[PDB]
């Protein structure tokens, strides 16, 4: 959830 | 390495769980002999079934075991192992994520049955 | 060799599930140090779960499954298997009668959960 | 339930290895379909390979591992693993004491070779 | 997902044990909390040990095994299974080429010892 | 058990 699973989409 | 995949006797019954412990939706296929044969799906982070099925490996005895979650497909963790030669569990793991717990969707197949 | 008995981390959440295989009704024992923390009992000949719960492994990880049938200790099988350093089973069969097929009751415990 | 029994493919070549951890001298006895097709023995508590050797499987592919320390069998414990769909391994532990490592012979078979 | 690490009890002796089946000579790494403690190199279709040796997993526990033919990383797969939670087992099946036999080097760790 | 048996022959 959150975190994690935004910053692994945009790198 | 390729993971998911299984050589189970032919024409043989089988079962197949898959638990979830996940924020996100999973989306569990079970192909046998490279055709959908199954589809779970559910949330929850305490491990709840969300599907049971028995299924038959048909004349090749290949399953393949996909997880999906939003629209990327999880990265996979499989083996198979035999107890008394006898017993037969095909287990796979799968990461949705960055955590790296590997339990997001979690599929044990069993067999024989009965 | 003692079977069924597996040390967990302590503290730690696991899944325990169990199928049942046979014309017999499996009850099934999942003790956390010594102690019952739950119980089991169904039958089925197609695999059907007749039980799931999240448990704890409390203060000492000390985790055993017992399965009888109609009170009569079922012989058991298991291991534990661990992929990618993460994601655990720990895989039991039993078997209640003379065929040895070990799945009259079969029971995966796993984690972590979550 | 039996232990140190696999059902390897028919007629496949594949590597049988063996460890010791005991004060005692282990002899390993590999059999297939039921007979005596290798014999290793030593004595170390370090891990020493007391025996390495290529076997064909035979017609049935029943290989069996059976360990006795001064004639007297000791207790198993097996189980097989496969990776990948691919690789296989059948392990066998052995305790020949009351310590319960299950160590005293390690015997390890691997296929396929080449 | 991450192959070939495995997280050992601190402090604990273990055998690693290394087969080669492949034209490629391979050279097997074993990494004791990140720095190298051993390192096999051999050439073999026909099952050959590599190496064999006696480690001690070290403060940290964390076992890492990479294989390599003239420097380039195989594709590794993995696994732990654990034998009357006592007898621990870290394989390792490694491919160099494009056949995914997952043979070309086999690595076995197991512990406890002695 | 076994070491009764080696420290025999050594020793
Ligand atoms: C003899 C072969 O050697 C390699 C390929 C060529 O070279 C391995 O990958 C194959 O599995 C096989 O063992
Ligand atoms: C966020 O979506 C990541 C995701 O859900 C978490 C609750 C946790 O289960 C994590 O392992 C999973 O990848
Ligand atoms: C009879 O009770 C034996 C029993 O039930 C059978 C249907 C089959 O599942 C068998 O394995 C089990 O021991
Ligand atoms: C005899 O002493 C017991 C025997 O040898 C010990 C050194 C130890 O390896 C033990 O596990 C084995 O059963
Ligand atoms: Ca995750
Ligand atoms: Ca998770
Ligand atoms: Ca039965
Ligand atoms: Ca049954
Ligand atoms: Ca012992
Ligand atoms: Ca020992
Ligand atoms: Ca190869
Ligand atoms: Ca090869």
């Amino acid at each position: 959830k959150x975190x994690x699973k935004l910053l692994k989409l945009l790198l | 390495a390729t993971q998911g995949v299984f050589t189970l006797p032919a024409n043989t019954r089988f079962g197949v769980t898959a638990f979830a412990n996940s924020s996100g939706t999973q989306t569990v296929n079970v192909l046998v002999n490279n055709e959908t044969a199954a589809t779970f799906s559910g949330q929850s982070t305490n491990n709840a079934v969300i599907g049971t099925q028995v299924l038959n490996s048909g004349s090749s005895g290949k399953v393949q075991v996909q997880v999906s979650v939003n629209g990327r497909p999880s990265d996979l963790v499989s083996a198979q192992v035999i107890l008394t030669n006898e017993l037969n569990f095909a287990l796979v793991g799968s990461e949705d994520g960055t955590d790296n717990d590997y339990n997001d969707a979690v599929v044990v197949i069993n067999w024989p049955l009965g």
